[PDB]
RNA sequence: GUGGUAAAGGAUGUGGCGCCGCGAAGACAGCCAGGAGGUUGGCUUAGAAGCAGCCAUCCUUUAAAGAGUGCGUAAUAGCUC
RNA sequence: AUGUCGGCUCGUCGCAUCCUGGGGCUGAAGAAGGUCCCAAGGGUUGGGCUGUUCGCCCAUUAAAGCGGCACGCGAGCUGG
């Protein structure tokens, strides 16, 4: 939720000044439903931190119009970090594009004792969900032990009904430390 | 003199040579070998540390009817805990449910502070720290 | 070390600007001033965190040594052509990420970073899992 | 330890004082007895002197020995042990030590800071019995080494208790403990090996001291042998002797790194040979003693 | 907050002058030097210091005077003193007139004056302490004595304030 | 959160449950040393919350709420909180009255109460042991 | 004890200290005297 | 006396920044006094009856609860918060 | 035409001090130390070997410094 200032600009000088005032160029967009708008910082900052967001469903409010959209890219510095260049793609009836959180939630076996860990591998996901997109996926298991890796399949989908991926991929893994 | 500070002991036992040492004579205590009143006394009542302040006084204070033992260890004592002997106390020696261990709070609640309410787990559970089992 | 089968052996010298971008664990490191960096400069950062986290906790490497390096003689005279090779450095251009978790918890991961990092030649900044990305 | 001459006039007896003879230890100097220094820090000085500026010669002044009653396979025990009779562990376990378990009387406090240095070669203790008669003074008995109480234990126990009470050994019961070996292999011939008795793995602190001698004036032209604490086991000190070389690259003052190379192999090549003919000869000229 | 309510009771005779205010007590006449910008005004026994800009600067200097004349009432009000003890055996002291006595460099004729307002109570050589006037000029008085064998980090002797129980690192041995 | 909410709700929750609350001086003993009246009506009965040791402007201004309409009579400095309340008062207040008086040098001097409905006198409370 | 570099707190009880131009780390106890002028 | 010549480095330098700290049911440093009773073993019980030493994650007072950080040692003992 | 090693004779200079001073810290009891800091005013010998600077080596001593200065100094020497 947060909003952003329209502007007419195109490409010149003016993202460049305007990154000087602080205030990210951006992008409303979909499905050629075409406008360019140009987001100011800070707050919408801590907007763009708060993790649901860049992924659940975020609201902006071009000067008093309303619209629905989540983030589709963020163009990101290279010299520095700082983001550069906001993609949105605004909700008409169905979003597909839809970048779900894991919640992967692992009862004990492995890290614990055998010391393997759990590292997280495509951490957020690709699945097709419009507008009562789940929020946090949650899938257990005890096979943190023996060094497996569970994949894509075990996700067993909740009503975002539909797996994009190619089915089975380690979605989630454990690597030994140093082997047991 | 007035050696009749307060030190704590280990219950029900005869010679206290690896606990007295300088914690008698060394400040100006007598005698010895009241081993025998140790064990004729505490060898007895509570395995849960039952040690009986060493009242310091000309011709050597006697044993037999200590203080009370305290700590958590008499407030549930029914299990010994012999775990950790080697490693930090994995698991084990914590279970006579729940329940045996609060019925043993009935008599396990010797002097303490005026008097609480209750020595079960309004205390045994900070037996919750003293044991194994939180 | 590595770098085995290369298919030349006297590479040029370029270095100007570029990158990469996300941690890939979510701690890790990141160059700012840009600079060769040879294999032993690795061996003795992914040992100083290997030490500092109990001997085995998790590094992911990162970037890794390509381009060969050589002095050539030993103080003879400039003349011969170029041959030899003793460095074989990786390139960092700025914004480079070197990708450290290690399941660590927070400041282990932080301070091990300080130290590995500070036992390279560039100066560096610390980061993680945060402006994010996304595509297919 | 005399440096050489035996016997001459074994001056033991003298007047009264707890005089000592005889037993004395080989190794590498026998030096016959290596008593002469009961009592204090003080009678064993004095005396040492005294022949010295007085009758006697040029005298040693080494430290104290051991047996070790090692038990071989097939029999053993004792076996007259000797700073030299290491036959390694193929006699089957050791178990040689004198375990002897002397009683200390320190009192107030003495006992802290002094219970820590009678852990000299892991000691022990017995019976601890507070003292009567009042307070002050106390006891203490442990069950330390003969060989790690011979030499300092009294010029720093006093120090530890500011000087108090007393100790008196009773050299009964044996022992095994560990014991190891340790001999320094010279340039690479191995020669005396020295060696000690490395109870417990003592050589350490030992080997990176006898071995690293800085050699005494062994250079040999540019023979580089390296003086190696070798025990019993692959390597524990390194000590290098450096070598001798010669200015060869000081008369080409030039150009050309190829020139300042041919007069380095002359240099190079030929330290290596020599590492063959002569190898070192370095015992006397007062040893590491 | 608390950086300009000074009490002044007693029957004080401060009063401002171009920086230099001054005090005039039952003996002393202390002085009290002070930057102009902060400046003061005193009445009855409130005592009126003020902050002329919250540059940090100011606001410190702020504090130095409110704290420096507060030692000027302080100060005249009894004659200030420190207090001293000399400890270890390797001692005497003496107040002989209008120097010390002092025994403790063995070849001992450390003779020591008072300055000023100062003046040598000699209480015990196990105590000995000064009267003075000003806290500063006492300090450098207590410094200067106290120069002469205070520290021993091994075994108490020498020299000593009011006391520490006195860190001390172990002697020979034990 | 910074206002009442962290056992400054509870803390005049359930001492308005009842309708004779009191107050004391009691804290300035060694924590064992009057840990042993720290029992006193929890022998004398049970579940007593005897010292519980909040005070002025963190009860003073919540003394208004409890609707003892003025239990000032020791909310100033040091105050224990004793609520006589905990217990029906009566034979009780002597294992509390005995043990805050008799200890120590000063064991614990008494602020006042609400002792009944109407506020407990400074010498009464001290008048009636029982 | 100069360290004319580095200096980074370790008695952690440590004072750390400007002074013309210079910055002592002072501590209660004596080892830490750091300086790095 | 930087300016009127140098880096990794470290720095409650100093000015200003955008978040983070109010708990007048009143924090902060200083304090004043109380820092807990069963809160005391697993092994070492040579000591762990915390802060020798290889786990102790819940109740008592609730001021809060130190499962207890710190001195220290035979522990303890008496000492910061 | 910019006479090149080394020695003599004369030097002066800096400090990254060998001693002499002044001070921190210690695994410093004292003494002897260790180690860093401030310190350039003075002092840093006599020999054997070799063309030798260098180096070991005797005798010591407070010490027996490291460097500059066209590898200081030949319109001043020697020339090994």
């Amino acid at each position: 939720m947060e909003y952003r200032l329209k502007a007419y600009y195109r490409e010149g000088e003016k993202p460049s000044a305007l990154r000087r005032a602080g205030k990210l160029p951006g992008v409303m967009y979909n499905r050629h439903l075409n406008r360019k708008v140009y987001v100011d910082l800070v707050e919408f900052d801590k907007v763009f931190r708060q993790a649901s967001i860049h992924h659940v469903i975020v609201l902006e409010l071009p000067d008093g119009q309303s619209l629905p959209t989540l983030v589709r890219q963020v163009n990101l510095d290279k010299r520095r970090r700082r983001p550069e260049h906001v993609d949105f793609f605004v909700l008409s009836d169905e979003p597909v594009e839809m970048y779900v959180p894991l919640r992967f939630v692992g009862t004990p076996a492995g890290v614990r004792a055998g010391g393997v860990l759990q590292e997280i591998h495509r951490d957020i996901l690709v699945k097709v969900s419009p507008r009562n997109i789940p929020e946090f996926i949650e899938v257990d298991v005890s096979g943190l032990e023996i060094g497996d890796s569970l994949h894509a399949s075990d996700l067993k989908l909740p009503p975002g009904v539909e797996l994009a991926v190619s089915p089975e991929e380690t979605i989630a893994a454990v690597v030994p430390p140093e082997d047991v | 003199v007035v050696a009749v500070v307060k030190l704590q002991l280990p219950a029900g036992k005869a010679t206290p040579a690896p606990p007295v040492g300088p914690a008698l004579g060394q400040h100006g205590a007598n005698i010895m070998e009241f081993v025998k009143a140790f064990n004729a006394a505490t060898a007895n009542m509570g395995d849960a540390i039952v040690p009986v302040e060493i009242t310091i006084y000309a011709d050597r204070s006697f044993t037999f009817v200590t203080k009370t033992p305290p700590a958590s260890y008499l407030i549930r004592k029914a299990a010994g805990l012999e775990k950790g002997a080697h490693k930090p106390g994995r698991e084990k020696v914590g279970r006579i449910t729940w329940e045996q261990v609060l019925e043993i709070a009935k008599q396990k609640m010797p002097d303490l502070n005026t008097t609480d309410l209750e020595a079960a787990a309004r205390m045994i559970a900070g037996s919750a720290r003293s044991m194994g089992v939180e | 070390r590595m770098k085995y089968r290369k298919q030349q052996r006297g590479r040029l010298k370029g270095a100007t600007k570029g990158g990469d971008y996300v941690a890939f664990g979510d701690y890790g490191l990141v160059a700012l001033e840009p600079a060769w960096i040879t294999a032993q400069q690795i061996e003795a950062a992914r040992v100083a965190m290997v030490r500092h986290f109990r001997r085995g906790g998790k590094i992911f490497i990162r970037i890794f040594p390509d381009k060969p390096y050589t002095k050539k003689p030993l103080e003879v005279r400039m003349g011969k052509g170029k041959g030899n090779v003793e460095g074989y450095v990786a390139v960092v251009k700025p914004g480079r990420v070197m990708f450290e978790v290690a399941g660590v918890t927070e400041e282990q991961a932080m301070e091990a970073l300080r130290i590995a990092g500070h036992k390279l030649p560039i100066k560096t900044k610390i980061v993680r899992r945060d402006a994010y990305d996304e595509a297919q | 330890y005399p440096v050489g001459k035996l016997r001459d006039a074994l001056e033991k007896l003298k007047l009264n004082d707890a005089a000592l003879t005889f037993e004395p230890e080989s190794s590498t100097a026998l030096g016959f007895g290596f008593r002469c220094g009961f009592l204090g820090l003080l009678h064993a000085e004095i005396v040492q002197e005294r022949l010295e500026r007085e009758f006697g010669l040029s005298l040693i002044a080494t430290a104290p020995s051991v047996v070790y009653k090692v038990r071989l396979k097939s029999g053993e025990e004792v076996e007259v042990h000797n700073p030299a009779d290491l036959p390694d562990p193929t006699r089957i376990e050791e178990i040689l030590e004198p375990y002897v378990k002397l009683t200390i009387f320190t009192p107030e406090e003495y006992v802290g800071s002094l219970m820590q240095l009678l852990q000299e070669k892991r000691g022990r203790l017995v019976n601890m019995n507070y003292l009567p008669g009042a307070q002050k003074r106390v006891e203490l008995v442990y069950e330390a080494p003969f060989a790690e109480i011979l030499y300092d234990f009294h010029d720093r126990l006093k120090s530890v208790s500011r000087g108090y009470a007393s100790m008196d050994y009773e050299q009964a019961g044996y022992r095994p403990g560990d014991l190891v070996k340790v001999n320094v292999l010279v340039h690479g011939e191995v020669v005396d090996a020295l060696t000690f008795i490395a109870h417990r793995e003592k050589a350490y602190t030992m080997a990176r001291a006898i071995v690293d001698k800085l050699a005494e004036v062994i250079p040999r032209q540019l023979f580089e042998v390296p003086i190696q604490a070798a025990i019993g086991g692959k390597i524990i000190a390194r000590a290098t002797v450096k070598a001798l070389r010669k200015d060869v690259l000081a008369k080409c003052y030039g150009g050309d790194v190829t020139r300042k190379k041919k007069l380095l192999e002359k240099q190079k090549e030929g330290k290596k040979r020599l590492k063959a003919i002569g190898k070192v000869e370095v015992p006397q000229e007062a040893f590491l003693a | 907050i608390g950086r300009l309510p000074i009490p002044v009771p007693k029957g004080v005779s401060v009063e401002v002058a171009p920086g230099r205010v001054k005090v005039k007590g039952p003996k002393g006449e202390l002085e009290v030097p002070v930057s102009p910008e902060m400046r003061v005004v005193v009445e009855e026994g409130v005592v009126r210091v003020e902050r002329p800009s919250d540059e940090r600067r100011h606001k410190s200097l702020h504090g130095l005077t409110r704290t420096l004349i507060a030692n000027a009432v302080k100060g005249v009000s009894e004659g200030y003193s420190k207090e001293l003890l000399i400890k270890g055996i390797g001692y005497r002291a003496r107040l002989v007139g209008r120097a010390l006595e002092l025994t403790v460099g063995f070849s001992h004729p450390v003779v020591v004056e008072p300055p000023e307002g100062i003046t040598f109570e000699v209480p015990e050589p196990t105590r000995v302490r000064v009267s003075g006037i000003d806290k500063q000029k006492v300090g450098q008085v207590a410094a200067n004595i106290r120069a002469i064998r205070k520290p021993s980090a091994y075994h108490e002797k020498g020299i000593y304030y009011a006391g520490e129980p006195v860190r001390l690192k172990p002697g020979k041995a034990g | 959160k910074r206002n009442v909410e962290l056992l400054a709700t509870l803390k005049e929750n359930l001492e308005r449950a009842q309708g004779s609350f009191f107050l004391v001086n009691y804290q300035g003993l060694p924590a064992k040393e009057t840990h042993a009246l720290r029992q006193a009506l929890k022998q004398n009965g049970a579940r007593l919350f005897v010292a519980k040791n909040t005070l002025i402007r963190l009860a003073l201004k919540e003394l208004g709420l409890p609707e003892l309409d003025g239990l000032q009579g020791p909310s100033a400095v040091v105050f224990y909180e004793d609520p006589v309340a905990a217990a029906k008062t009566l034979v009780q207040f002597a294992k509390s009255n005995p043990k805050g008086i008799p200890q120590v040098k000063s064991g614990l001097l008494q602020g006042q109460i609400l002792t009944a409905k109407d506020v407990e006198a400074l010498a009464e409370l001290p008048t009636m042991d029982e | 004890m100069k360290v004319r570099a580095s200096v980074k707190r370790i008695c952690d009880k440590c004072k750390v200290i400007r002074r013309h131009g210079r910055v002592y780390v002072i501590c209660e106890n004596p080892k830490h005297k750091q300086r790095q002028g």
